[PDB]
């Protein structure tokens, strides 16, 4: 669309000079730089400064290019041809193929935000890439660091890029999911740790009534073998972990049978 | 009635050992920006002691742009 | 090589009465030399500029020949506006002291000439009573740095107060400390006292910039007391 | 004592010429460099590592340096005196101080203590390597508090001065975040009815602490006039309670519940 | 200039016979080029070499013309003794193979003449075939790349138990893994079956460098198994 | 009878656009360990690859020494 900030991009005024754009961009292409920054954004900022930087270079193409944007109208090329050696121009924005147009894929690493939900089924999906279209499916059962490469789906060029789509395990509010356990706090009143009750337990595999053995004591975790978290190495299951509360509701008929216990524990 | 904070001039550079020419070389590549209204360049106290670490560096090897492994650094900490 | 290499320091007077040299001595003329400079206050449209000859940092002890004020400061908070107040020594040795400003460009000029000039009976005088006080001169500079440090605890009280209204109770520390300066400075506290209230006010602005909101732990509705002394 | 072996420092073998020992100690200065490693234990090693290329560096030096411990016994100092240009040798380790001898440092170390320790402080016989230091460090102190005591630290002319930040050693119930004591109060159901007295463990001992009735999970208590006292106050210890069920009952017990775990059923 | 250039590119069969081409086509007279390559198992004393001839990446229809023993190589964990294998086509051409044992001084090394120089017609037909072929080569180079990956991940399973043992289950596990390999190399399994069984292996070997004992959370004394079904 | 683990000789190099004269300057300097023996030498594969980026990083600015931008950079992954 509009012109994006070049000098903005670099950190310098509208009217600054040659100087100035070299030690922004000696800067940015310091930091932005891939090697050095080994992360998924460092790409596309990456060419985008140095895209900034080849309209920026010298004096008469800055009058040729730089009034752009300035124009009320875009203008219609020069006359005589370009210069843009030296630089790989191929990979240009958007605003570069609507200006000119002329331009191996890259293997386009994004990330999935996926609930233990969502991560639990897979199924088809609409990812969602910077600007253009894609669809993937995720398989049931995905863990952390999944390489779902899908060849001719990921960046444009010449052979098409593959996809690298790195799961983000979101966490669940009340689901905390550390490798393939789940230390969901059970919580339970204490007459459980006498007989052995059920409770209305809410796992991944839905609401389930829990059984437990008597004279329990709190802290203890139970695990869930044949309605675990199944994944690719197996069902791995879910060790929740049981805990003592109190009934917040009492009778009066609770204080008339609770005072001998009471006196018992006044005792003892 | 006027604080003093303000900025460094290059005079206190000899203090830290700094040269000119090599703050000149450091500036027109990026390392650090200076204030050039109306007159010199002029840095903040710990703008001169990012160089001061840079020139240290070079007491082994080896050319100018130091700073690189400087700025990863500084993001490294 | 030439002659009439300079024999006085010359520098602007701070803070606390505390120099700061602009030119130092045995340096040589014509020269034109300056700094950027900053405000005390909110919204100060003018500030005073007091020229200083000698070489102890105490502007009391000092002698000064020029004493003005510079208005016409556009109102910006303390520390952005910076003054360029510039010491031109021309061929003739007359300190054109100009005050400029980077923001619009009002000046005021002051032209001090060289019947000034002492000769080396009261060079050595200055020069030997310096260097013969120097052993409490030192002790008299860390008074002042220390003092100039509470003013900074105060400045940074003031900044960020006004950029940051944090804990009430924070704000009332920052009050009577604040108190407690303006009855301290005007009626100095010893050294002891001085760093045991700048080095006080720096955890308190510490726990002033906290951040969030009093996170006691997972943000509970209320608390108790505990019967901690035995009882039953 | 014995002469550390410069080569197993550097990584070069016994009999490594002068091109592997250029190759390790431009490679591990690379990485020990001061301004490139900022850690405690970098500085030493790298006055280590100069100095064992002040040494190692010529095939002159390498007869007369290079050739400590392989003769019978320590062969005295060649005449016509040393030639050490430059290099900084003025503060070598001390093998070089026993061969021949020729601003004291802001040396940076570390005082592993527990809660306890370092709420009480008091003095200690703190342990620097090798050279002999005692200092006190004042009560109430916490994380990052610089002990700087004057002619105190590594030896130099003048003197420098000591850099002592606090360990705080985790105590094995005791879990301090911050300024906030998560240490958990195990305790009875029966006090959420009528509110009974528990033999708390805190930083100021056993003490007896007891609770409003009818309090749920998960509650957190201030303890305001028993807290932790410091440099700005006195911090609260906000311990969060926990129901746990009596492991040990009787036949009595079980008579008496058992009418309660029928409303239990039913409610 | 000086003819005679090397036609053929020379070098060694390597495990389920997958060329490594030591002199390359197109190698100036005189040459000498080697490399090391290393061995398999613990406590290995014989060394086969099999010099091949050819470009295409199967053995069994490549052409050998030396298959001696060099012997001697110190019982050992496999990998470390480097066994240096020279192709020297000397300035009359002849291919010396050359085998040294860095340890102690074992050294086989047999030549093979000029007299294995061919003529352009069988250059050309073998150029051109395995260009006809190429279109399978590529796919029975995936076939065979996979399976030096299930090689190596048979050896990795190898020297790990032999360097560390894991749970019981998880050594089940991967000699389960060891079996099928024995089963289905000989009698190769297509090219899925491999894919999904290496990357079950490797989280097998994921799941058996966890380090420590079996921590299930806390690790408590006893677990029970919950009774999710409805009751009551 | 042999595995195809080995190192890397010195046909190797060019196939990753290295100029053997850097191979040797950074030897000589000591970023990364050789095997002389018994004639030429031997390397690892991230051993070229650790070069690699060493050598992308040469294709702005500076001399010899990007090896302390890598060595840390490794240390700090």
């Amino acid at each position: 669309a509009a012109k994006k900030d070049y000098y903005a991009i670099l950190g310098v005024p509208r009217n600054a000079t040659q100087e100035e754009i070299k030690r922004a961009y000696k800067r940015l292409a310091r930091q932005y730089h891939p090697d050095v920054n080994k992360s998924p954004e460092a790409e596309e900022k990456f060419k985008e400064i140095n895209e900034a930087y080849a309209v920026l270079s010298d004096p008469e193409k800055r009058r040729i290019y730089d009034t752009y944007g300035t124009t009320e109208a875009p203008p219609p090329p020069p006359p005589g041809g370009y210069d843009f050696s030296g630089f790989d121009v191929e990979d240009f924005s958007e605003f570069f193929q609507e200006l000119f147009g002329p331009g191996k894929g890259r293997d386009l690493r994004a990330e999935l935000p996926l609930t233990l939900e969502e991560a639990f089924h897979g199924g088809e999906r609409v990812v969602e890439v910077a600007g253009r279209r894609v669809s993937v499916r995720i398989p049931p059962g995905v863990r952390e660091g999944s390489v779902i490469r899908v060849p001719g789906m990921g960046g444009q060029g010449n052979p098409p890029g593959d996809l690298l789509l790195v799961v983000r395990l979101l966490p669940h509010p009340v689901f905390r999911l550390e490798g393939q356990d789940l230390y969901a706090t059970l919580d339970v009143p204490a007459p459980i740790a006498v007989v052995g009750g059920k409770v209305r337990a809410m796992t991944l595999e839905g609401p389930v009534e829990v059984a437990v053995p008597p004279r329990t004591q709190a802290g203890r975790k139970l695990r869930l073998k044949g309605k675990g978290f199944p994944g690719p190495a197996g069902r791995g299951d879910l060790y929740l972990e049981v805990r003592i509360t109190i009934p917040e509701r009492l009778t009066p008929e609770e204080e008339a049978l609770w005072k001998k216990l009471a006196e018992a524990y006044y005792a003892r | 009635m006027l604080a003093r904070s303000g900025w460094l001039s290059l005079e206190a550079l000899s203090e830290y050992g700094l040269s000119l020419a090599a703050v000149r070389a450091y500036v027109e590549i990026g390392f650090v920006e200076p204030l050039e209204v109306g007159g010199a360049w002029y840095f903040r106290e710990e703008d001169l002691l990012r160089m001061a670490k840079a020139e240290r560096i070079r007491k082994d090897l080896g050319a100018n742009l130091i700073g690189a492994a400087l700025v990863v650094e500084i993001l490294e900490r | 090589v030439l002659l009439d290499v300079t024999p006085l320091s010359l520098g602007v007077e701070t803070k606390g009465g505390v120099m700061t040299v602009l030119i130092p001595r045995n340096t040589t003329i014509p020269t034109r030399k300056c700094e950027i400079f900053t405000t005390a206050e909110h919204n100060q449209t003018a500030v005073e500029i007091h020229v200083l000859q000698g070489e102890r940092p105490m502007a009391q002890d000092n002698k000064s020949l020029g004493r003005f004020r510079l208005e016409g400061i556009p109102p910006m908070p303390a520390g952005v506006p910076q003054i360029e107040v510039c010491f031109d020594i021309d061929a003739n040795g007359i300190l054109h002291v100009t005050a400029k400003e980077r923001s619009t460009g009002r000046e005021a000029s002051i032209t001090i000439q060289n019947t000034t000039t002492l000769s080396e009976e009261e060079i050595q005088r200055i020069i030997e009573e310096a260097k013969r006080h120097a052993e409490e001169d030192r002790r008299r500079r860390e008074h002042a740095e220390l003092k100039n440090a509470l003013d900074s605890a105060r400045v940074q009280a003031e900044r960020v107060l006004q950029e940051r209204q944090g804990a009430p109770e924070a704000r009332a520390r920052l009050e009577a400390a604040i108190g407690k300066a303006k009855e301290l400075v005007e009626r100095d506290a010893p050294d002891p006292e001085l760093k045991a209230a700048t080095e006080e006010l720096l955890k308190a602005v510490e726990e002033y910039e906290k951040g969030a909101q009093a996170a006691s732990g997972k943000g509970p509705d209320d608390v108790i007391d505990a019967d901690y002394k035995p009882a039953d």
